[PDB]
RNA sequence: CAGGUGGUCAGGUAGAGCAUACCAAGGCGUACGAGAUAACUAUGGUUAAGGAACUCGGCAAAAUGCCCCCGUAACUUCGGG
RNA sequence: AAAUUCCUUGUCGGGUAAGUUCCGACCUGCACGAAUGGCGUAACGACUUCUCAACUGUCUCAACCAUAGACUCGGCGAAA
RNA sequence: CUCGAUGUCGGCUCGUCGCAUCCUGGGGCUGGAGCAGGUCCCAAGGGUUGGGCUGUUCGCCCAUUAAAGCGGCACGCGAGCUGGGUUUAGAACGUCGUGAGACAGUUCGGUCUCUAUCCGCCGCGCGCGUCAGAAACUUGAGGAAACCUGUCCCUAGUACGAGAGGACCGGGACGGACGAACCUCUGGUGCACCAGUUGUCCCGCCAGGGGCACCGCUGGAUAGCCACGUUCGGUCAGGAUAACCGCUGAAAGCAUCUAAGCGGGAAACCUUCUCCAAGAUCAGGUUUCUCACCCACUUGGUGGGAUAAGGCCCCCCGCAGAACACGGGUUCAAUAGGUCAGACCUGGAAGCUCAGUAAUGGGUGUAGGGAACUGGUGCUAACCGGCCGAAAACUU
């Protein structure tokens, strides 16, 4: 039984806990979900659980996809995603209409926190990939941050692929593995997570249970 | 106003007094020794305040044997007992570093 | 205002503060202006300010225009005509239009006036 | 670096049609009773006497 | 934080004045030491008719930081010189008294006879 | 064409100064532009704690810096240092 | 043991936590030597060499900022 | 092979592979009591330090470490960098030569050029395909990435040992290194922030300000970006195995791990964890939407034209960004700017007034100024609009 939410990266605040250590933490906004599908593995393959999350106006939602949310009698939300499950024991707790809320996780729990990382645009191979770069001076002739070496010689005589290089670095789907839940706050839809949660505030978040714990 | 103010709201501490950068402070501090609690006392000048609420510090700092020392304590933490002030100062500052190259006579502050 | 995220307009920051500066004074003077369109865009929270300062028009909102322009003829305008004019406006006291691009350069022009 | 050997017709050819302009998009105008054609950016400066049509 | 190569003052009546660090102990290649750790130490001043030399390597603990710590309830101290204690291998001090006040991260660093001894221990 | 080219005139406020900073008289904005927070490169600036651990080498950077008053070593060819 | 010593990082003392370089000697001078001068020497050197104080992005270990480029648009338009 | 040029030592940067294994993992034997080892067998997943000396490679040394492995790749890597050394021209010393000069003898000094065409590599788009045209959510064939380890405590001063010493296996706590995300804390930065102040010029003057001097300098500093910071990770469980250990059992009346058959078994292998992934041309699956005209013809699975769902350009912007792309919004609108109030940063504005001979100081007044963060507000610009975009059949 791996629980699963979609909710809102709200900032960090901190907050002390009974033995008087701070802790930081981050505020996800669990909001109300709702199901609208559910995967069998008789029709679907496979076996999972759809999510709608987000407050959307209905005229900015197209005609396809209002059709969609017709057939399972929900109003059209912003996101969308799917908790998938392992192939025993499907959807004998979930219902197409179900309304899933914060409170789903205790305190003390650990959660798996997954997001899309922060766009850092063209990156160099020092902030990408952790390189030293060359000196900054005993004659060293504009080579500073550049890369070095991107091989050997005539043998092979060509580059090997998965080689670190300059590129885009950001907007990855990340995961974030064992946070521990410090406080489920069931009046305003808030967990606090302790520790840190990929993305920007505002930025879409997936809670799931740990399964390493 | 922010986004986050009602997360800390049920976590602020009332009845911690005004004090400003310059003012002399007693700080009481609880301390776990073992199986003791026992409660020290920081004495010193306030030369820092960063605000911003529940995450809010401030700076104290006094001159033990010939050796400056600084503590910084969130405002609002729970292992603060109370705090007493002792002397109001005079500075025209906000952040107060110069102190920090300062000794003995010259690092005395105004009694406004 | 939000300061400029990027390349600062006329090469340093110095002379952007010029810049600013005086395309407000030739703002106030003529009531509309012809310039490129990224120096109409910043000019326009950094004009509409100085509207707000003779808007409340005391000496201290009259000594702080003057830290900005080098000119009492346009300072007097501002407080005397433009000011009390836009008494009844809450913010928005300008307007650019979109002009065809100048043959040399293919540079975006734009105008930028006073409302009315 | 210089080039090692000419490219042939087909490789130069392949690289030189993708330098191309890219046309605008062309919406109408009625000002002082005459058809117009402006770009939409340029609408409202259209409506108000603010673009020469030559 | 401490590296190789930093100088500490000493804070005890061994006879030193200044010691230089050679290693940080606790690990292979482990960067910087706090209050609490253990220093590897050469004698570079040291007081005339004493019981440590110029020269001696010794073995020493930071009592004393410039760079604040953080202390697990939030908050941090903070000093104005770097200090150390030349110590025993069983971290008992080779001196008989402390010189200025110490950090209390020694507390669980097990350095109880530094703690006696120790004029003020924040 | 960022190089080279002898001589004469040479104001103000500060300053020892024909240095330097700002200005006068008088000249000029000098001939591709307009935008845009990529890497990277150049030219500047700043940096916690440490302080030569860097490197062939303290290379480069940082540091010292003025005026008046005290005070000043080995050695020396008696001047110096 | 040298702007000269091959063997060689000779050996001994000093300096360093550690010194094939440096200073002090020793003499076994591969291959020192008295105007192709011998041994000293105050002052002086953008000279070579070793050490210290101060000082720092040289480094541990990098991070940020502005400008000129690179980058987009329009104009002109090469080269190996 | 190359002389109509294939740049030679060490270091730096970035690597990749081998195993003949240095550590960690599993074993056999021992002149293995224990603890430590010696020797052989298996094993390449990760790890494998900082300095002094020398141009050095190497080597010795200092302080650590679980350990400080050995090799290949033009003794990997100069269109990536360095230039101490070798190996031009200057000059000196010793030695050889009558001499000009010479020396794997020494010494000091001595230009490191290039806008990347093609393949390769890191990123990112446009086109067409996937048998109608579109929209949302996904399966995972096959890949990428990651994999390190210590100390103390309990068991237990028990087993073993005459003693000195001192466990395996199991259990728990806190580390070091590396990596990823993040900005609450701390720390850095700050070029339209606030303040102080020097020179000078200007705003007619006073007062209050501004230009310039590296942002003139100095003390601070929200946001963004960041590490020196904060959190998390390499968990546990299988499957098939290596060396090795067996079970039953012949050939061969005994015996034998093997020939039939069945087990045990490691950081290696495959799953499980994280990430990419249907251009995976075998181009997948589940759904929802449109589901429609008109003309010409040489009547063709023809060529046009107009549309639907839908999309795109334009426009207002972004914490998304080289261009492009992606994301948000476009009046039924809080998208950006203004404006109003908060938050925060600075630190007590101007004018008036009182005190003092004045420099200045108190009051009015937690003042005034102000960017990024939060909220209201329909004031400005998101407009009076263009371009694209839907189907032969047949066989069973
Ligand atoms: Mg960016
Ligand atoms: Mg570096
Ligand atoms: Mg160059
Ligand atoms: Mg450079
Ligand atoms: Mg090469
Ligand atoms: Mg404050
Ligand atoms: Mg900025
Ligand atoms: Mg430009
Ligand atoms: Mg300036
Ligand atoms: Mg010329
Ligand atoms: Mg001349
Ligand atoms: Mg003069
Ligand atoms: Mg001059
Ligand atoms: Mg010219
Ligand atoms: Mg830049
Ligand atoms: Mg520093
Ligand atoms: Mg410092
Ligand atoms: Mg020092
Ligand atoms: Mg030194
Ligand atoms: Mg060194
Ligand atoms: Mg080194
Ligand atoms: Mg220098
Ligand atoms: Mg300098
Ligand atoms: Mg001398
Ligand atoms: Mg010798
Ligand atoms: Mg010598
Ligand atoms: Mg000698
Ligand atoms: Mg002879
Ligand atoms: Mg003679
Ligand atoms: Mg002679
Ligand atoms: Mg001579
Ligand atoms: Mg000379
Ligand atoms: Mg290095
Ligand atoms: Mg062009
Ligand atoms: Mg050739
Ligand atoms: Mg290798
Ligand atoms: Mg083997
Ligand atoms: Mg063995
Ligand atoms: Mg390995
Ligand atoms: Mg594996
Ligand atoms: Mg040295
Ligand atoms: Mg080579
Ligand atoms: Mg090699
Ligand atoms: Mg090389
Ligand atoms: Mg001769
Ligand atoms: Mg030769
Ligand atoms: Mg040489
Ligand atoms: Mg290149
Ligand atoms: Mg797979
Ligand atoms: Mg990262
Ligand atoms: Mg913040
Ligand atoms: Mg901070
Ligand atoms: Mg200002
Ligand atoms: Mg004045
Ligand atoms: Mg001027
Ligand atoms: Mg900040
Ligand atoms: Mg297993
Ligand atoms: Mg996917
Ligand atoms: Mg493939
Ligand atoms: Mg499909
Ligand atoms: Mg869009
Ligand atoms: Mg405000
Ligand atoms: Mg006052
Ligand atoms: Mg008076
Ligand atoms: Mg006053």
């Amino acid at each position: 039984a791996r629980k699963g939410i979609l909710g809102t990266k709200l900032g960090m605040t901190q907050v002390f806990d009974e033995s008087n250590r701070v802790v930081p933490v981050t505020v996800v906004k669990a909001g109300p979900n709702v199901v609208t599908r559910i995967r069998t593995p008789e029709r679907d393959g496979y076996s999972a659980v759809q999510l709608a999350y987000g407050e959307i106006s209905p005229r900015k939602v197209n005609k396809p996809l209002t059709g969609q949310y017709t057939a399972a009698g929900v109003n059209p939300r912003r996101y969308l995603a799917e908790l998938r499950l392992d192939d025993s024991d499907a959807a004998t707790e979930y219902q197409v209409g179900q309304e899933l809320t914060a409170e789903i996780f205790a305190d003390g729990s650990y959660v798996d926190v997954t997001g899309t990382s922060k766009g850092k645009g063209f990156a160099g191979t020092m902030k990408r990939h952790g390189f030293r770069g060359q000196g900054a001076s005993h004659g060293a002739q504009a080579v500073h941050r550049r890369p070095g070496s991107i091989g050997g010689c005539a043998t092979p005589a060509r580059v090997f692929k998965g080689t670190r290089m300059a590129g885009r670095m950001g907007n990855d789907r990340v995961t974030v593995l064992n946070l521990l839940v410090h406080k489920v706050d069931a009046e305003n839809g808030v967990l606090l997570i302790k520790g840190a949660v990929p993305g920007r505030t505002g930025g879409l978040v997936m809670v799931r249970s740990a399964i390493k714990r | 106003m922010n986004r986050l103010d009602f997360v800390d709201k049920p976590s602020l501490r009332d009845d911690i007094p005004a004090f400003n950068p310059g003012d002399t402070i007693n700080v009481h501090v609880k301390v776990i020794e073992g199986a003791k609690e026992r409660l020290q006392v920081f004495k010193g000048v306030v030369i820092r305040r960063q605000g911003g609420g529940i995450r809010e510090t401030f700076t104290v700092r006094k001159e033990s044997y010939g050796v400056g020392v600084e503590r910084t304590f969130p405002v609002h933490s729970p292992n603060i007992d109370h705090i007493e002030v002792v002397t109001r100062g005079d500075v025209r500052r906000a952040k107060l570093y110069y102190l920090r190259e300062l000794r003995g006579k010259k690092a005395k502050i105004k009694e406004k | 205002p939000k300061p400029t995220k990027g390349p600062r307009l006329g090469g340093s920051s110095s002379h952007q503060k010029a810049i600013l500066a005086n395309l407000a004074t030739s703002l106030f003077e003529h009531g509309r202006i012809t310039t490129t369109e990224p120096k109409a865009r910043a000019l326009r929270p950094y004009a509409e300010k100085l509207i707000t300062h003779a808007k409340k028009g005391a000496l201290h909102n009259r000594r702080e225009v003057l830290k900005k322009l080098r000119d009492k003829d346009v300072v007097h305008t501002l407080f005397a005509e433009i000011g009390p004019f836009f008494a009844d406006r809450d913010g928005g006291y300008t307007r650019i239009i979109k002009i065809e691009a100048r043959k040399g350069d293919n540079a975006p022009m734009a105008v930028i006036e006073l409302v009315r | 670096a210089v080039p090692k050997r000419r490219k042939s017709r087909s490789n130069t050819r392949s690289r030189r049609s993708q330098w191309k302009a890219a046309k605008t998009e062309l919406v109408g105008v009625t000002v002082a009773g005459h058809a117009h054609k402006v770009p939409r950016r340029l609408l409202k400066a259209a409506r108000l006497g603010l673009i020469d049509f030559d | 934080v401490i590296q190789q190569e930093s100088r500490l003052k000493v804070a005890d009546n061994t006879g030193a004045k200044e010691i230089l660090c050679i290693r940080v102990l606790g690990g292979s290649s482990r960067r910087y030491a706090g209050i609490g750790d253990v220093i590897v130490a050469t004698v570079k001043d040291a007081i005339p008719g004493g019981n440590v030399k110029r020269g001696d390597v010794v073995k020493a603990v930071v009592v004393r930081t410039v760079k604040e710590r953080r202390r697990p309830d939030g908050s941090y101290i903070k000093f104005d010189e770097n200090a150390a204690v030349i110590i025993k291998p069983d971290n008992d001090p080779r001196g008989t008294r402390i010189f200025g006040p110490v950090g209390r991260e020694l507390r669980e660093k097990r350095f109880m006879k530094i703690i006696s001894l120790a004029p003020e221990v924040l």
